[PDB]
DNA sequence: ATGAACTTCAAAAAAAAAA
């Protein structure tokens, strides 16, 4: 169980595709309305992990929680006939069931999932809990419109021979979608979540970039991660100034941004000495 | 329902698409895929792009057209729109993207009327 | 009036023959029945229930009303023959000895009072023998269904000799006179006048009786019983001079139209309804009934009871009303009857909050639509619910929407958020959430709560002039376009962008837009296409530019604009019609 | 006689049948006019009188279920605590009512030296017309006043014209004849509506 | 006592919190069920003077009789001690059960169901519970919750009026102190009456009309008609003060009234 | 037991996420209809110091009222089970056993509880009284639909294909939600709030932002409170023109706000220098 | 002699879906 607080700020940008897009919109990433700035959901930077989890381990006492055919019903009631079947007094049993489940469990251990279905197990706070990203440079989106020469159904297929399905495939020029999240010890100390299992997430998050891939997505990359390591389980100083003091702005006399020779991550140690730490992972 | 002196970028650009698209549609009517058809599926992301090529078939559009003056009055109301388009960005905001349908559907009405494109020509 | 009314449709349901008490009775739930000969002995306890799933407290029979116990020494009470089981047998569930063994005691005298009072009946000598034995009694303890009646607690044990089929110990003839002297005799030396529901003569009654169902148990009407309650020094039942031949008549009728048909429940209310004075009747009417035309009370309260029924049901059509009702809407507090509702106007002045809840709701219907003029309020909630109306809020919801549709009331937020998140959960916008929000908009215009806005009508709204409207039926023409262009459609452009249409319109439009012209092109009659680009035109001829988020009332008006377009388009000749007009 | 207008939001004429649960009269109460009558002006020489009521706003109903005390107040507990004698007493109260009642005065048994009827209907007069009076006036309870304005004929309209609905007997003025100076123990004499044509008349004992 | 009458036109409004919900249906504010306007109980307004008078007072002379248990914890010989020994008896009246009139005290204090200006808006705000009281017949295995439910206003001047008449001082002890005592609380009474469901209450205007007479040369309704509370202009909805136009009329009443403005 | 009164300002905001959701709307945050500006409940706050408290102390003195397995009937019976069983005549039995629980429990010193279930031993109206947050600018929602490649119970939609499970995570791009308070002194003085716990949460409230973190509520962070620290117990001022003092609006041009540098905490301290202090702990 | 506590009174309600 770890028994310190990590204020990770995590920095990562896209070459060109679609991140996180936004089933409320059709194809398109989650953008800024009154501004611009695209936005990214901390569950794909999950499913990232849990993706890498599965490709660099296979091996029990870290479940990586399966896809599609993967019914959570079945899984808890694969998981309540275990240590407590009947005999341990419902109360106490989901409790235990819990604890087993995060023993077992990875995905659960670091964030959490649902297990109070129908066999109920209790519930977990989860100890690390990542944020919304939001990047700084109004981004624009350029809507690559693609097209296909072959039909999906025959009912919408052309009564000719040209039978053709377009549509639109969405796309990035740029965005550092400045990502932020923290870390807690009391769900931490009752999850199970070890040091080992920070190490693990923290590789996790530095290397989810290069396999998770697709064509929607194109091509994303991680800047770096600073993670600020406290010292004991109290709060010293508001996280806001903290991550305020990783500021990312324009560089100079420019007005968008393609890589990173555009940006000037203003990185200043100074006030954060007191009783806290300093890291450098993916950056 | 058109308001000419927004000083929107989105606005004008719109309207100018609108009355590239009026202008293509009155050299033939027997036409099949138009501008709109293309053209303004980047337009209001890549205007820079798509834009010149319209500006370089608007003059064989308006000599296409059966009326030299018709022609006239379509490039009067492109500057008169074109007043407040002091330059052609390189990717429109949010904003600006919905103010691009905005102006280009507001102009294709207002172009798609009895007496007042001509009545608002007549006056200049 | 409160009270006149009861009293005035008393005197004509006991005048009708609707089996009524008369005079002293009352028509009290007993369950389980006791069954003696003409000395005693006991037969068989045979029980009058099954009835509802709930298994009530047995038949109402017309047995004399209680006199009210209610105290620590409530055993020096006890009524006549019928009581309860443990002042029958002496045996208590969860009361124990020495307190029920009194109520026995007590029962005895009480019989043999009575008894000695009335001589010779042959059967209150049997029930005064079998009281007066305890070894039969203890045999009732061992009956073959004794251990049904020790379950339900306030199991009323009424005697019942052999040899008179259904007619009650109590029911006999010389029975009931003595119930009709008492009546007459021991409550006629209280207090002199003066009365307040008839106002005439009679003495006042001390002690209302109680009506059963209202409350957790059977609680008077008009009852005044604290230190603080009373009125000029009155000290319980004399702050209102009621006579009992008042009290008694409209305690039974309550009795009586709160276990019958009369019983419904308006939101989260029962209210017992029945007809006023009824009009001396026509001739070219009267002649073919015969009688003629009785002033039955629980007769023309049909009407009414649909109304408040076909709200729930969709049925509801506007009545003439020149017929009043009586409406007398009792809730349960604590143990006293909260009047919520009382209106002597007709059906036609009652049904108004109705009529508005309708009128906005009206929404636009196609021709040949399953949909009925007028929605069902259950199946209006469906739109609202996961799935199958039951997991609904029961207490912003099924519980407070009724209520403020059956009076007229102002329609709460949660609407609006329940009506958005199934319009762009469920990816379409059907018969059943728009009205829903069209009723809410024009409810928050008229009770101040919606400015800037204003009240919708039933057709589309070509002007408007609002941001969030004009946006919706932009979203309806592009879907109805983009139907025109593939028939077989399966992820249409609303299942893929109403998601954020409905909230974010610059993200949705700004790409929906771009898909328009595509979606124009591939229509194969090219004068449609151009119908509705010229449409789409005065649609958004009154948006002046789209906005980054539209507000929770804002999606509502877009759904609205949805709907009244996606109906408009799909009309006759509308459409055409429109665009031949310009 | 008098024609003083009785004007307020709300009000709550509670009938003596439902005081637990506070439903109003369906107009005001003639012991309520009278006891309005003599908050604005009263002395041990004049005796009030209600002869007519006219409404001037149609009767609704609106539900306020309040929490009331239901424990008196003497020299024997020193404190109530409310949390142990709670009433939630609903009160059916009368949303925007009018009435302009008609009434006059006579003169009790102990009138005094100072027994002129002219001098109390103009100490009447000048304190309806200024705005004056002992104490103000009640829509059938203190927690609802009154906006009352002497009228010389007629300055408001009124709802019921034709015939309309009868109310039956409501509470005339409880009568306090057997009891000695500060009431005590008293009686209740009621009386009909006979028909709320356009303006109920009292009849006078 | 006092000698004077006192008719002011209390305002008090909400900021965020339940003023006065109605138990009718659970605990929604009592808004007007035809125009949507808040009613407010005056006995809410009398309960926050009661709670003020116990909290500051806290001595003989100025007790509440009715009191909490929350929050604190011949013939006229007896009905004059309790006028005497007590503020709330002097204030909004008495009911001795051995008394004269049927044992009342009427006090010259007479508040006024406070209705809003504007028509509220009842906000059903739910609010969850992670925790149960009692055995739930649902709380089963997993986590034991409870649904709540407490409604909220964003805006609601409400208007108080009260009658306050040396008449019935004369009887009760209402002294200028005692008056002086009920102005303290209407001002600074909603500054500790406060918890999770009021929320934040304060005092707009306590205009207070003085009358030179002890009847009071002033009708009720001009009075209240001469402190016009309306919305401003370009505000489209009320949200605070900055929203209202308390704009009072003291021409008309400038030959014996006197108009205290002791709250705004 | 404290002597003087504090009216605090407090002054919070949110990155991105769903901060105060309303459970009668789906999953919202509380806005204004009429306007559009955010609001947020007290029992959030009252919830986040009660965590903070939880994760920082695990002593005794100072209950923090347990979560999911805590039924408030046995916690009453076990603490009626203590000093006053049955000998003292139930009447001052219940005050006593509300002040020994109030000298036991730290939430309901600080705010308070319900304990007049079964067993009742009175209430308690609470010192201190925290009252719902509001905006000053109309924030949007944002909207945020997110998917799942997993399906939880045996859907009658989940036929052969992707078993997926898709929904809403609402989000909010900004907000400072100028919270309101007051603390009074004659309650705190029968339920024993001493100055230590007033220090206590103090600190709660600065410091909570920084461990209640969560996937749905995103990031969160306290800017400011200023502490109106008075003389006595009686009342100088009304607390409204003391709140209006410290008002918060737009900066210069511009049609929303994004961060802290488009908005200007006017602060003026100078009437309020009669009887009262003023302190900064946030901010 | 009389007001708050106590002890007894009955052991609820259900359709709210439909053309």
């Amino acid at each position: 169980t770890i028994e310190k607080r990590y204020d990770f700020v995590f920095l990562f940008d896209v070459q060109d595709g679609n991140p996180n897009g936004d089933p409320d919109a059709g194809n398109l990433p989650r953008i800024d309305p009154q501004t611009g700035e695209g936005l990214v959901t901390d569950v794909c930077l999950k499913r990232k992990v849990r993706n890498f989890i599965q490709m660099t381990q296979n091996d029990e006492h870290h479940d990586i929680f399966i896809r599609e055919k993967g019914i959570l019903n079945n899984l808890i009631d694969e998981a309540h006939e275990q240590e407590n079947v009947k005999g341990k007094e419902k109360g106490e049993k989901t409790e235990a069931a819990r604890q087993y489940m995060c023993s077992r469990y990875y995905d659960i251990r670091t964030f959490g999932a649902v297990m109070t279905t129908g066999k109920n197990a209790g519930q977990v706070r989860g100890p690390v809990q990542l944020t919304f990203s939001r990047s700084i440079d109004p981004i624009m989106t350029l809507e690559h419109s693609i097209t296909r020469m072959a039909v999906t159904n025959e009912k919408d297929a052309s009564e000719t021979g040209d039978n053709r399905t377009m549509g639109r495939k969405f796309t990035v020029p740029y965005g550092l979608y400045r990502c932020h999240g923290f870390i807690s010890t009391h769900f931490a100390k009752q999850t199970g979540f070890s040091e080992n299992d920070l190490e693990l997430f923290w590789q996790a998050l530095v290397n989810m970039f290069d396999h998770d891939h697709s064509a929607a997505r194109g091509q994303m990359n991680a800047r770096g991660l600073y993670v600020f390591e406290h010292s004991n389980n109290l709060g010293d100083a508001p996280a806001d100034s903290l991550f305020k003091r990783i500021q990312v702005v324009k560089k100079d006399g420019v007005e968008v941004v393609r890589s990173f020779d555009d940006y000037l991550v203003s990185v200043d140690d100074k006030n954060l000495e007191e009783t806290k730490l300093l890291r450098k992972l993916g950056g | 329902g058109l308001d000419r002196n927004r000083q929107d970028i989105g606005y004008v650009l719109g309207r100018l698409f609108a009355v590239l698209e009026k202008i293509q549609a009155e050299a033939n009517p027997g036409l099949n895929a138009t501008i709109a058809d293309r053209y303004f599926g980047s337009a209001s992301s890549t205007p820079i792009a798509v834009f010149g090529t319209l500006m370089r078939l608007l003059p064989h559009h308006l000599n296409k057209l059966e009326f030299e003056g018709r022609a006239v009055q379509l490039q009067w109301e492109i500057r008169q729109i074109l007043e407040h388009c002091q330059r052609f960005p390189n990717h429109l905001n949010l904003e600006q993207q919905g103010l691009f349908a905005i102006g280009y559907y507001h102009e294709t009405q207002f172009l798609f009327t009895k007496d007042a494109l001509k009545n608002l020509f007549n006056e200049a | 009036m409160i009270l006149h009314a009861l009293t005035q449709y008393y005197q004509r349901k006991a005048e009708s023959d609707g089996g009524i008490a008369q005079e002293g009775f009352e028509n009290k739930e007993i369950p389980f029945i006791i069954v003696i000969d003409k000395q005693g002995n006991f037969i068989q306890l045979e029980d009058t229930r099954e009835l509802k799933v709930k298994k009530k407290v047995g038949r109402t029979f017309l047995v004399p009303k209680g006199l009210g116990r209610s105290g620590s020494k409530s055993y020096e009470v006890s009524n006549l023959l019928w009581d309860h089981y443990g002042y029958v047998l002496a045996y208590a569930g969860e009361k124990g000895q020495e307190q029920a063994d009194k109520q026995h005691a007590s029962f005895t005298a009480k019989v043999n009072e009575l008894k000695q009072a009335l001589p010779d009946d042959a059967g209150v000598t049997a029930v005064a023998a079998f009281l007066s034995s305890a070894e039969e009694k203890s045999k009732v303890m061992q009956a073959a269904n004794w251990a049904e009646c020790a379950k339900v607690k306030g199991c009323n044990l009424s005697f019942r000799l052999v040899d008179e089929a259904v007619d009650l110990v109590c029911q006999s003839k010389a029975v009931r006179e003595y119930v009709s002297q008492a009546n007459q005799t021991q409550s006629d030396n209280a207090q002199k006048g003066i009365c307040l529901v008839t106002g005439k003569a009679a003495p006042i009654a001390r002690l209302h009786n109680a009506v059963k169902g209202v409350n957790a148990k059977p609680a008077p009407f008009a009852s005044v019983n604290l230190s603080a309650f009373e009125s000029y020094g009155k000290e319980q039942g004399f702050a209102f001079p009621i006579g009992e031949q008042a009290m008694f008549e409209y305690t039974t009728a309550l009795n009586t139209l709160l276990a019958g048909e009369n019983r419904f429940r308006i939101g989260d209310v029962t209210t017992v309804c029945w007809g006023a004075k009824r009009t001396p009747l026509e001739e070219s009417l009267a002649s073919m009934i015969n009688g003629g035309g009785k002033d039955n009370p629980d007769a023309h309260i049909d009407a009414v009871k649909a109304l408040y029924k076909s709200l729930y049901n969709g049925q509801y059509c506007k009545p003439d009303g020149e017929d009043k009702f009586y409406l007398l809407g009792l809730s349960p507090n604590s143990a006293r009857i909260v009047v919520r509702f009382w209106h002597e106007t007709t059906v036609a002045a009652l049904s108004e909050s109705i009529a508005a809840w309708y009128d906005d709701l009206q929404m636009v219907r196609g021709e040949n639509s399953p949909y009925p003029e007028y929605m069902p309020l259950p199946r209006l909630l469906g739109n609202l619910v996961l799935d199958g109306k039951m997991e609904n809020l029961p207490s912003d919801l099924i519980a407070q929407i009724t209520d403020a549709a059956l009076n007229n009331r102002v329609l709460p937020v949660s609407l609006l958020q329940a009506a958005l998140r199934r319009n762009k959960a469920e990816q379409k916008i059907t018969y059943g959430r728009a009205s829903l929000l069209k009723a809410y908009i024009n409810r928050a215009i008229r009770a101040g709560r919606l400015k800037n806005m204003k009240e919708l009508t039933m057709g589309l709204d070509r002007n408007r002039q609002d941001i969030g409207y004009v946006l919706g039926r932009l979203f309806a023409v592009l879907e109805k376009i983009q139907a025109e262009a593939n028939p077989g459609l399966n992820a249409t452009i609303a299942d893929r962008y109403f998601g954020s249409a409905s909230s974010t319109p610059i993200a949705v439009f700004g790409t929906l837009m771009r898909l328009l012209p595509h979606h124009l092109n591939k229509l194969e009659f090219e004068g449609r296409a151009v119908q509705l680009q010229w449409e789409i035109r005065q649609i958004l001829e009154h948006c002046q530019r789209f906005p980054n988020h539209l507000n929770l009332e804002q999606q509502g008006l877009f759904a609205i604009g949805y709907y009244h377009e996606t109906q408009f388009l799909f009309t006759k000749d509308a459409l055409k019609n429109l665009f031949n007009e310009a | 006689r008098f024609i003083l207008e009785i004007s307020g939001d709300l009000a709550c004429f509670t009938r003596s049948e439902l005081k637990v649960e506070r439903v109003s009269y369906p107009v005001i109460t003639p012991s309520a006019a009278r006891n309005i009558l003599m908050a604005i002006l009263w002395k041990p020489a004049i005796r009030w009188k209600v002869l007519k009521i006219e409404i001037l706003k149609p009767i609704q109903w609106t539900n306020i279920r309040r929490n009331e005390v239901g424990t008196k107040m003497s020299e024997r507990s020193g404190s109530l605590y409310i949390e142990d004698n709670r009433q939630q007493r609903a009160s059916m109260l009368l949303k925007d009512v009018a009435y302009r009642i008609h009434a006059d005065f006579d003169m009790t048994s102990e009138a005094g030296e100072s027994d002129n009827y002219v001098k109390f209907a103009e100490m009447f007069k000048r304190r309806a017309k200024k705005g004056q009076y002992f104490h103000q006036p009640y829509l059938g309870c203190r927690e609802f006043p009154c906006d009352f304005r002497l009228l010389e004929k007629a300055e408001d309209g009124l709802p019921l014209e034709d015939i309309t609905q009868d109310f039956g007997f409501m509470l005339y003025d409880m009568d306090f004849s057997k009891s000695d100076p500060r009431d005590s123990n008293n009686a209740e004499p009621m009386f009909y509506q006979c028909k709320a044509v356009n303006g109920v008349i009292t009849v006078p004992p």
